[PDB]
């Protein structure tokens, strides 16, 4: 086509959906991970991750405003990806990368699981 | 804006 | 902090937005612009436009599941802005820049009036 | 991936 782009205009969408989330406006699930509770919007995590994808597309699952992850799912783990979903960045450390890597894994967050390999190989 |  | 950033991440995040809106996928509201109607996400139109913004964050209005325009609002000028949203891609052209103008004016999308404004200045 |  003869469009124009708006180089910023994805950063600063994805920018107001993380103002959202912090005021609690329009969220429409809580994922449970052990003891802890995250509110979120469906169609970010279904965009971020290849499990909410599935889970959100699934007719009865689509839903349900509860999700309870494995329990073998770290929550901190959880908290450093639904912030990277929502600002595009990852607080990777070395005391959580290892969680962090199997949380992206099980969420199934290539990008993600791409770059922990990478730090994780620089490390060996 | 640019030509994408 | 001390974070990495995915520079795709928030295009590849709009980018899957719009395939939900495709697909029909979690769409929450239709928006009728008189005898045509859209579906989308409100969290998406209220991450675009100041007027969707105000409009969900109201307590009555944010469960509605159909919002009609103002009569005079194009249809048209509707759709590609709506498109514009989803992709950051504003199809602007002589015969419908006009339109489209006035329809970004009455949503408060501020970045798609200042580019209106300046094609519009070049022509005179 | 980058240093923002
Ligand atoms: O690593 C990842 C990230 C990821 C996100 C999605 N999300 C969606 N995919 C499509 Cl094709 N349309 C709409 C979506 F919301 C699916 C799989 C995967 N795998
Ligand atoms: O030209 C524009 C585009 C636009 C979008 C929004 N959207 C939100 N603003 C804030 Cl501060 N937090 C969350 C949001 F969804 C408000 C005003 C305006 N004016
Ligand atoms: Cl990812
Ligand atoms: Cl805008």
């Amino acid at each position: 086509d003869s469009c124009i782009q708006f180089t910023r205009h994805a950063s600063d969408v994805l920018l107001n959906l993380n103002r959202l989330r912090s005021r609690d406006i329009l969220t429409d699930v809580v994922i449970v991970v052990s003891r802890e509770q995250f509110r979120a919007h469906k169609t970010v995590l279904m965009a971020c991750s290849g499990l909410f994808y599935s889970i959100f597309t699934d007719q009865l699952k689509c839903n349900l405003s509860v999700i309870n992850l494995d329990p073998e799912i770290n929550p901190e783990g959880f908290c450093i990806l639904l912030d990277f979903m929502y600002t595009s960045r990852l607080n990777l450390r070395e005391g959580n990368i290892m969680a962090v890597m199997a949380t992206a894994m099980y969420l199934q967050m290539e990008h993600v699981v791409d770059t922990c390999r990478k730090f994780i190989k620089a490390s060996e | 804006w640019v030509i994408p």
